[PDB]
């Protein structure tokens, strides 16, 4: 009301406004899925476009051979928010010839989203995004809000109407944990999963995105044709 | 290659019975060639003269700086600079080149408005103060000037006796310097008159 | 470059460059122009280090066009003479210095005079009758302590000249090519295209 | 942040004008009157200072007319404190100049450059304009005599005769009316004082209230003198002229 | 150049020669190398005369503004912090070498400077071309409860050493007399053992003797009125 | 962090004001009477010791300040800023002008120095002007003896004799009464202790009253011998004794 | 120069000579090598006296604010100050410090920071000019324990060495003695020393 | 009013309404306590279980500072994290200087200065968290808490957080039926019990008990979490003692 | 009305928040009291542990700036170690430039100087503490310098800051109007502190524990602050008469 004007003013409750604006602008963004396995972690997101003659806005962004994420929210911001995790990533290995631990990946994204929060002038990030990769110590999906928040996860989603695919995979938790080594099998679970947050839409050719990464999976994504065997 | 030798020349300032006298050659040159024989090497701002010898380049350069800086503190202070606040003002410039400095010698003549007392001053390229009572030189052929004024030199001379005693050091001097000479003048400075007289002299 | 000369007569300034440009071993210009026309009335002639002349000639140059389209009026010889003495000044203590020596020859219109400006590379200025630069003037300057005189005619300049150009085409090792002549008077600066 | 306490100094008001210098402006009006005339044969500054006392030392004061430089003088309107941070930039400036062609400074470029600046403080920076109208009086030999204003906005204007401060509405409307081209330095001094004798708020106009300046070629042939008058100088000049 | 410092009863001295030179040739045959840092702070330079007068101006700038400061009167460890860490961050370029001296409410003081930083701790000390001389006196003639006459005595003596056996030290011995309790004393030309001789002849000229070629009026005075 | 203020907090009002400096003049005219007299031979500057407490040691407390061996200044208004401005007085008299001439400024120049950085605070960002007015009396050799006032805005005004403060309005009115061109220090200093007395409802003595002078050399105070030209201060400040002994002929 | 520093039973004791040259000039023959950067930690100086001057009055700043805030600190603290300057600015000094410290834990410690800026702990450390002439006699003769008595005379002795055949060391040989019951200084004197 | 609207604004009464609402949110978090044992400290942190989704054992909230030092918050998160990473530069630029390790005072003081330099201007916000933190250091153990104003004191026993009364009453307990002291092994089966009691503000969703050490004799005087069979032991007594 | 939020200029010419700094000074609710002898300084200041979770060894408002110099501090503690890590490093620094221990009186006017520049300078705040300053300094002696939020200064013969100030000022005041002379006529600092209590408990009305006190101790060369045992000590003499 009068302590949303910036991102330095707390509210008489202990509330920062413009990160909960912020945190707004991700549920109006299109639903995303992260789930995984011990052996695999699959991303399944529901991609957006403008009308009839426009493409469809890409969700899933690639930080490294072994790790990657998905947006919902600001898209500009996951560029910036990603290009920070490429560079990480890539000091990680060009310095320590060391593959960055998925977890210390959240610390990094999180830490920076902080900075945003604390000082005038400047915004929190409009997006959030899900984390997912293989590592050292196997297969790890990781939730990023731009309040700083970074949450390691079995399940999860974001986005408009995600509420659906997150009460489906907390049901299914037990099931999708244990599909290790079945690729297939593992984003099945995830497209059934992001199909419990759609309304009127379906799933097309076009309109769908997935992104898979594992013990002997390199991150890839899968669009078009690519992803017509899931639907 | 020795910055203050390439163009040559000298001043010399006396004191003496309630007047000052500030005198140089006006050759200029590049090491051995002659380039000009108007090159003066004397300059005043109100009544406080200052002569000038070593780097020509320098020698303007300084020349434009303290007038430049005289005439802002004339407007300050309103009134005209003194020669023991000159002097002063000289080696605090030259001081702050400390690391970078000018190739100059220069020279402080003139008579306190206020107190009409006669007053010199010298100084090397860094700022260094030499208060003589008796007389100051500069230049290429300081040594020769050094030993012309301290055989001529006498105290209270009147200002037509001083002109006498400066003409004969200063010409002399230069008759023994390659790099100086081709012409030279002669300021004798009083408390409300300056008379300035060009010397003839031999032109090699 | 090599060989700038200039002379000042009764009613015009006039400067001759030399028109070799040599690269070490070879000539590979015999035709040269050494000046910049700075005004309608000043003309400046310079030699040194290749690169540094006409980089320099070119910055005054702009600089005096600046000043003139500015206030609608142009700068006498000697007002800019000492700006190209102050840039010089200030390039002998920079961290790489113009390796340039200038004459400057103009014509006063205020004062109906023309004006001869003599500055080396170190913001050393002298006003002359004549000057020169480099080991010109080794070679000429016995002539023109000689023959010169203030009330001299522009053809009579022009004759001395030519006669200060032949004893450096005799005693000089080096072939510079002829000299351009320009003159600076009243009506402007030309050339003469004969010389 | 800070931005909840910024005045914002360099904006455009709905019609297109600077509300600090039109504020400034206003601040000028409250100012004692300063008027500058330009004749054949010199220039004349006269200028009034704002209610004194009788214990103000007059002779060792000033605060209307200062010199720039031997041929440049200014006559000032607004705050004092403003205008000596400029007039000490624009004695810089001559000085510059003078150092770099070897030539005295031509008016109108020491006055564009002080109006620059002036114009800088309206445009960038987000500081207050200097609350500060000169009147700019010299010579040069390219254009001889002449008088220049300058106040906050920057804009720079040349006169025949000028007034700022207080009353100017007044004050220009009685130089109109008896300023002729041909006119002299000695006529030009008459009205100057009797203009401000005519608009001044004080009830009557008396030495001890005045600054005085001329600038006269009345130098020992081709050259310019400039004359701060004394206030000895300045009560005799209104016993000449029939004001006391 | 002979300086020298000596320590005594109630307080310090320190003396000086009055000769400047430029190589072999005598520029000034009475300088004045006693500088005053505060009024009962004084020092002798040495090295780069330039360097000396600069570098003693300066902290005696800061010490004063130090002094109107704290309300005290300045002391010679401050004189002493500033000028060693002055010269020190310029690593010698700054050719200062100094005896500095002085009494304050801690008591009286005597330290060397060195031109890189360096600084000593005294009771007698001596610096620059006729420092050795003057050591040699100090060395032979130095004792412990010397006399406010004694010091000056043996100051004197050994800038004389230094005046009539270097090369670089001549004419005058300038001393100055920092006691507790008391104002400095700057006895300036308390010896003058090197006054010239009369000469055999006189070198006034006739005049008319010199040829001119133009006389003119210079006008120092402004532009006129009327 | 950063200095984020960046803007003038001095700006004209609709009505052509300014209204920080005029704010701080009217914190001007709470403060403590202080006045200053210039004689023929010498100028005195006076002020009353408002002690905050009785406990306080009010002679650590100067009101009074020597700027320069032979300038002084007095103040009222705000103690603190007038501590820094001395502060900054002292060193630019050095800086811009010892440092340079090799001598003290003359006074006109070091109040010329001490209202400009009064009139950077009026316009430069994120300051209030100073509130303080400042009396600077002072002598040098081409100027003679000089008093001037400085205000919150930068102006500064060369004065006879004159008071800001509290009662200024009734003291300079007293002093518009007793001043002259023959007056000597002593008779200026008497007419000052008159005037001071008008100002101050309780105690009125040596410990209470605070005066200084700008007069002659004082070779007592220099504390060398030897230098001829060097003949000491003409700033002394007056001690409690000194004020007492000419009460008694008051 | 010839300094040391020995550790002992009840502490630590530096030793110094007080000769200080300008080439063969002696421009001071009464020195004070040893240096204190705090209460009970002291150092022995040598090399460039302007650096060595400069570095200790850097660290009895940096250990006088250390102890404001945070107490006393150990002898191992104060040689790392020392450490870090000698270290990172190894390329513009020259100098060679012994630190040599008391406290009630660790009691006597003993510090050599040679011209590299490297640090090593040991029981007793000689260095300067003169004390390449007294590692024969000080490794055959120290031992670890002795009395404050048997410390002075090993010192006192290994120095008079040194200060023989070097002829950049010389004059009295100053100590000081670093225990819980204080700081004492000790001087002797050339008459005592040479005859030994 | 408007008073509160900016960072180091004083109010008419002397306070700083933006680090009192920076208190709320701290108010608003998870419990969190720190217990002083015989020769060392204890720390414990209620992590709420959100959803069956979060990962056991994985979301790590304690953090390390150095080797010896435990820091552990409740309130805004990420806030506490930009804390500790500042405490991890201040650590290492004194030990890199002093050889020593920091000092937990010394350590306590340089979070302290750094809190308080964010209520001092309007270009940033004050920390949303209160900070429990400590340590074993050369003259033995200490407990620290740090609230957003830069506050701290040295402590017996500390909690913050939503159940901080619930803590703080358990903890005067402790301090008044062990005089003469408490035991490392003791002191993490009582701060599982504390959180456990502590819960009881928070016993809409159930949660997850995290514990950290560090003691002279159990741990050689770093800091180690907690973990298998000695965590058990804990939250099975912690279990007992709610029943 | 933002002339309340940051310092600048009200139409009366007051700071507002300079003067709201001085009300944050009594948020602790401490009274501290300062005194002088022959050849010490003493201050003292109400210890209050309201707390039972708190260690009272670390509580506390009496600071060690450097040997020579102590400082107690009235207001909140976050200011007050501000102030005092401040104080500290200037202290130190003074003595690396000028080669002598910072005095007592010079501190506090930087300190002063520090905090006239907040109530200049719009981004800065003021600090919400009152700083008093004890020594025995090696010119003026026995030595008491208090500086505020405003930037004023001033030395003391004694002084009293807090909520009851006024109280032990009065108490204090009619003191030294009866002895006549500018400080406690006694010869060891322990009967200087004796006196500090006594007359602390005369002004406030309340009986002291060892607990309930605080104590610093300025003598030649050292400041220190005494413990629980050393203010016993001192309390059982003052109830033995
Ligand atoms: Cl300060
Ligand atoms: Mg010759
Ligand atoms: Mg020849
Ligand atoms: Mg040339
Ligand atoms: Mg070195
Ligand atoms: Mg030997
Ligand atoms: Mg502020």
């Amino acid at each position: 009301n009068n302590y949303d004007g910036d991102t330095v003013t707390f509210s008489p409750t202990g509330r920062l406004f413009q990160v909960e604006y912020a945190l707004e602008a991700i549920k109006q963004g299109s639903v995303t899925v992260g789930l995984r396995s011990n052996t695999h972690a699959v991303l399944v997101a529901l991609k957006r476009n403008a009308d009839e003659l426009s493409s469809y806005q890409k969700k899933i962004i690639k930080c490294d051979e072994h790790m990657g994420l998905s947006l919902a929210g600001l898209a500009p911001d996951a560029r910036v928010l990603s290009n920070y995790l490429r560079q990480q990533c890539n000091y990680s290995s060009l310095v320590f010839n060391r593959k960055l631990a998925v977890e210390r990946a959240g610390h990094l994204l999180c830490d920076k989203a902080q900075k945003n929060t604390q000082s005038y002038g400047g915004r929190p990030y409009g997006v959030g995004l899900l984390i997912i990769g293989y590592d050292k110590s196997g297969a790890h999906l990781l939730e990023f809000q731009p309040s700083g928040n970074v949450t390691e996860l079995y399940g999860t989603a974001i986005g408009a109407r995600s509420q659906g695919a997150k009460t489906y995979l907390e049901r299914t938790l037990d099931t999708f944990i244990k599909i290790d080594g079945n690729p297939d099998e593992l984003i099945k679970a995830g497209v059934e999963a992001i199909s419990q947050s759609l309304r009127d839409e379906s799933l097309t050719v076009d309109n769908l995105s997935i992104a898979i990464v594992g013990k002997d999976t390199p991150f890839t994504i899968y669009d078009g044709e690519a992803v017509a065997k899931y639907i | 290659s020795d910055p203050s030798s390439i163009n040559g020349g000298i001043v010399v300032a006396m004191t003496g019975k309630d007047c000052v006298a500030i005198a140089c050659d006006l050759r200029l040159g590049s090491q051995s060639l002659g380039v000009s024989n108007k090159f003066e090497k004397i300059f005043h701002y109100g009544h406080v003269f200052l002569g000038i010898t070593g780097l020509a380049t320098d020698v303007t350069t300084l020349n434009e700086m303290f007038r430049y800086k005289t005439n802002l503190y004339k407007l300050k202070e309103e009134r005209a600079i003194e020669p023991e606040t000159f002097t002063q003002l000289v080696s605090s410039s030259l001081y702050e080149r400390r690391f970078g400095p000018y190739f100059v010698g220069p020279v402080v003549a003139g008579i306190n408005s206020k107190s009409g007392k006669p007053f010199i001053a010298g100084f090397d390229l860094i700022g260094c103060i030499d208060e003589a009572k008796d007389f100051i030189v500069s230049g290429t052929a300081s040594d020769q000037l050094f030993g012309m004024c301290e055989s001529l030199y006498e105290p209270n001379l009147e200002p037509e006796d001083l002109f006498e005693t400066i003409s004969q050091a200063l010409l002399n001097a230069a008759d023994r310097d390659a790099l100086s000479g081709w012409g030279a003048v002669v300021y004798i400075i009083k408390k409300d008159e300056v008379v300035k007289r060009y010397l003839k002299m031999r032109q090699d | 470059m090599d060989i700038i000369l200039g002379i000042r007569v009764q009613d015009s300034v006039i400067l001759a460059s030399s028109k070799a440009v040599t690269r070490g071993i070879s000539v590979l210009k015999d035709s040269d122009d050494k000046t910049r026309q700075l005004s309608p009335h000043t003309l400046m002639s310079f030699a040194g280090e290749a690169g540094d002349t006409v980089q320099f000639a070119e910055y005054i140059q702009a600089n005096i066009q600046l000043y003139s389209i500015r206030e609608d009026y142009e700068l006498s010889p000697q007002a800019v003479s000492s700006f190209v003495r102050q840039e010089l000044a200030k390039s002998i203590r920079s961290r790489r210095p113009y390796q340039v020596n200038v004459l400057i020859g103009g014509y006063d219109k205020k004062k109906n005079k023309p004006e001869l400006y003599q500055i080396d590379y170190l913001g050393t200025k002298v006003e002359l009758p004549y000057g020169a630069h480099g080991y010109s003037g080794f070679y000429t300057f016995s002539l023109l302590d000689h023959h010169y005189r203030p009330d001299m005619t522009t053809e009579e300049g022009l004759d001395l000249l030519k006669l200060c150009v032949q004893e450096l085409e005799k005693r000089m090792p080096m072939d510079f090519k002829g000299v351009i002549v320009k003159i600076v008077d009243k009506d402007g600066i030309r050339q003469v295209d004969d010389f | 942040g800070s931005r909840r306490y910024d005045s914002r100094t360099t904006i455009f008001s709905p019609e297109g004008r600077l509300y600090q210098v039109e504020y400034a402006l206003e601040s000028i009006s409250h100012a004692g009157t300063a008027i500058g005339i330009m004749a054949s044969d010199g220039i004349v500054l006269a200028a009034e200072r704002k209610v004194t006392s009788t214990l103000l030392e007059q002779d060792t004061s000033t605060e209307k007319l200062y010199k720039l430089n031997d041929k440049i003088a200014v006559a000032v309107a607004g705050l004092t404190a403003d205008a000596e941070i400029l007039i000490n930039t624009a004695r810089i400036h001559a000085q510059n100049y003078l150092k770099t062609y070897n030539e005295d400074i031509p008016v109108e470029i020491l006055v564009r450059r002080l109006s620059d600046i002036k114009q800088g403080y309206t445009q960038h920076g987000g500081l207050r304009p200097f609350g500060v109208s000169f009147i700019y009086a010299g010579y040069d030999d390219r254009y001889g005599y002449q008088l220049y204003t300058s106040n906050p906005s920057g804009n720079y204007t040349g006169w025949k005769a000028i007034s700022v401060g207080a009353n100017t509405s007044a004050a220009q409307t009685l130089l109109q009316m008896d300023y002729k081209d041909d006119m002299k330095v000695d006529d030009a001094i008459e009205l100057a004082l009797k203009t401000l004798s005519k608009t001044t708020d004080s009830s009557a106009l008396t030495y001890d209230r005045l600054e005085f300046a001329t600038i006269r070629k009345g130098a020992n042939d081709g050259e310019v003198y400039q004359k701060i008058f004394k206030p000895q100088e300045i009560k005799d000049i209104l016993v000449k002229t029939g004001i006391t | 150049t002979t300086i020298v410092g000596v320590k005594f009863n109630n307080g310090v001295v320190i003396a000086a020669d009055t000769r400047s030179t430029q190589g072999p040739i005598v520029a000034d045959k009475n300088c004045a190398k006693l500088h005053r840092i505060s009024p009962k702070i004084w020092c002798a330079g040495a090295g780069t005369a330039a360097d000396t007068e600069a570098v003693t101006q300066l902290i005696g700038s800061n010490i004063e503004l130090h002094s109107l400061y704290t309300s005290r009167e300045p002391r010679v460890v401050s004189a002493l912090q500033m000028l060693k860490q002055h010269l020190f961050k310029y690593q010698g370029h700054i050719g200062a070498y100094l005896i500095v001296a002085g009494v304050d409410p801690t008591g009286s003081h005597l330290f060397s400077i060195h031109a890189h930083g360096s600084t000593d701790v005294g009771y007698y000390l001596s610096l620059g071309s006729g420092s050795l001389a003057a050591m040699a006196v100090l060395e032979s003639h130095w004792k412990q409860d010397l006399t406010k006459e004694e010091a000056i005595k043996l100051a004197s003596d050994a800038i004389q050493a230094g005046i009539w056996n270097d090369l670089g030290s001549g004419s005058n011995v300038d001393v100055c007399v920092m006691e507790i309790g008391k104002d400095a004393e700057y006895l300036r030309n308390y010896l003058t053992p090197n006054v010239r001789e009369e000469k055999q002849k006189s070198y006034k000229f006739p005049r008319g003797t010199t040829a001119v070629l133009k006389e003119s009026i210079v006008n120092i005075c402004d532009i006129q009125e009327e | 962090m950063t200095d984020r203020y960046s803007f003038s907090l001095t700006t004209f009002s609709p009505s052509g004001k300014l209204g920080q400096i005029d704010y701080a003049l009217t914190a001007v005219k709470q403060g403590v009477t202080s006045l200053g007299i210039k004689a023929t031979n010498g100028v005195v500057i006076a002020t009353e010791k408002k002690s905050s407490s009785p406990l306080a040691m009010s002679e650590t407390l100067s009101k009074v300040s020597l700027l320069t061996p032979d300038i002084g200044a007095v103040y009222s208004g705000m103690g603190p800023d007038y501590r820094v401005l001395v502060d900054k007085s002292r060193k630019v008299a050095h800086t811009s002008y010892k440092r340079i001439y090799g001598e003290y400024p003359p006074t006109k120049l070091l109040v010329s120095e001490v209202a400009k950085i009064m009139q950077e605070a009026t316009q430069s960002g994120g300051v209030r002007p100073f509130g303080v007015s400042l009396l600077i009396a002072g002598h040098d050799e081409f100027n003679g003896f000089s008093l001037y006032q400085v205000d919150p805005s930068g102006s500064y005004f060369p004065w006879k004799a004159t008071a800001i403060g509290k009662g200024s309005v009734a003291a300079k009115t007293f002093l518009e009464k007793r001043w002259n061109d023959e007056l000597e220090l002593e008779d200026a200093i008497h007419i000052a202790l008159l005037t001071l007395k008008e100002s101050v409802e309780g105690e009125f003595n040596g410990d209470t009253i605070e005066l200084a002078i700008i007069g002659d050399e004082n070779p007592d105070l220099l504390g060398y011998t030897g230098i001829p030209t060097d003949k000491g201060p003409r700033f002394r400040k007056l001690t409690s004794q000194e004020i007492n002994d000419r009460l008694e002929a008051l | 120069t010839s300094i040391m520093a020995v550790t002992f039973k009840d502490g630590v004791i530096l030793g110094a000579d007080s000769r200080t040259t300008t080439g063969a000039y002696i421009a001071n023959r009464v020195t004070d090598k040893l240096t204190r950067v705090h209460d009970k930690i002291w150092c022995c100086r040598s090399g460039s006296a302007a650096d060595t001057q400069a570095i200790a009055d850097i660290v009895q700043y940096h250990l006088e604010l250390y102890t404001s805030q945070y107490g006393t600190p150990s002898t191992e603290t104060a040689a790392s100050v020392f450490k870090e300057l000698c270290y990172e600015n190894k390329d513009n000094l020259t100098a060679g410090i012994i630190v040599a410290g008391y406290d009630d834990k660790n009691k006597g410690e003993v510090y050599t920071i040679p011209l590299g800026g490297s640090v090593h702990k040991l029981p007793y450390a000689i260095a300067g000019s003169g004390s390449t002439f007294i590692y024969g006699y000080c490794d055959k003769n120290f031992r670890e324990n002795m009395s404050k008595e048997e410390t002075v005379d090993f010192i006192k002795h290994s120095l008079s060495q040194a200060i023989k055949w070097d002829g950049s060391s010389g004059g009295v040989i100053r100590m000081v003695v670093l225990t819980a019951a204080g700081v004492e200084r000790l001087i002797f004197y050339p008459d005592e020393y040479e005859q030994l | 009013t408007g008073y509160d609207l900016s960072n180091s604004v004083f109010s008419p009464d002397g306070r700083n309404f933006q680090v009192e609402y920076a208190v709320k949110a701290v108010e608003n978090g998870t419990t969190s306590i720190g217990i002083k044992c015989n020769d060392g400290v204890v720390f414990a942190v209620e992590k709420l279980i959100t959803s069956k989704l979060l990962v056991p054992q994985k979301n790590v909230k304690i953090q390390v500072v150095d080797r010896h030092i435990g820091c552990v918050y409740s309130g805004l998160i990420p806030d506490g994290r930009h804390l500790v990473n500042r405490g991890r530069e201040e650590a290492a630029s004194f030990k890199k200087l002093y050889k020593t390790p920091i000092p937990i005072p010394a350590f306590a003081d340089r979070l302290g200065q750094y809190v308080q330099a964010h209520t001092l201007y309007n270009s940033v916000r004050p920390f949303g968290v209160s900070t429990i933190f400590g340590g074993v250091d050369k003259n033995g153990a200490h407990l620290y808490m740090l609230e957003p104003s830069g506050s701290y004191w040295g402590y017996k026993g500390a909690a913050t957080g939503k159940g901080r009364q619930s803590a703080k009453a358990e903890l005067e307990k402790l301090v008044d039926h062990h005089p003469e002291g408490l035991s490392a092994r003791e002191a993490v089966k009582q701060a599982a019990k504390i959180i456990y009691l502590a819960h009881e503000d928070n016993k809409e969703k159930d949660f997850e008990l995290e514990i950290s050490w560090c003691s002279l004799s159990e741990t050689n005087g770093l800091h180690k979490f907690v973990k298998g069979d000695l965590l058990q032991e804990a939250i099975d007594f912690a279990q007992k003692e709610i029943n | 009305g933002y002339d309340r939020h940051i310092t600048i200029f009200s139409p009366e010419g007051r700071l507002y928040q300079v003067e709201y700094a001085f009300k944050a000074t009594n948020q602790t609710n401490i009274n501290s009291l300062a005194v002088r002898g022959k050849d010490c300084t003493v201050v003292i200041s109400q210890k209050k542990v309201p707390d039972k979770l708190l260690d009272p060894t670390t509580v506390s408002y009496i600071f060690c700036i450097s040997r020579t110099i102590g400082m107690v501090v009235n207001g909140p503690i976050p200011d007050a170690r501000n102030a005092a890590l401040r104080a500290k490093a200037e202290a130190a620094e003074f003595r690396y430039k000028y080669g002598y221990d910072m005095p007592c009186d010079v501190l506090a006017k930087r300190m002063a100087n520090l905090s006239q520049i907040y109530t200049q300078r719009a981004y800065m705040r003021p600090l919400g503490v009152i700083l008093t300053f004890v020594s025995v300094d090696e010119e003026l002696g026995p030595s008491i310098y208090k500086t505020d939020p405003a930037g004023y200064y001033v030395g003391y013969k004694a002084t009293a800051t807090g909520p009851k100030q006024q109280e032990i000022t009065t108490n204090l005041e009619n003191h030294f109007k009866k002895s006549k002379i500018d400080h406690i006529n006694e010869e060891s600092w322990e009967k200087v502190v004796e006196f500090a209590i006594t007359h602390m408990i005369d002004a406030l009305g309340t009986e002291f524990s060892k607990n309930d006190l605080e104590v610093g101790v300025a003598t030649k060369d050292k400041f220190f602050t005494l413990s629980a045992e050393n203010i016993e000590e001192r309390l059982v003499a003052i109830a033995e008469q």
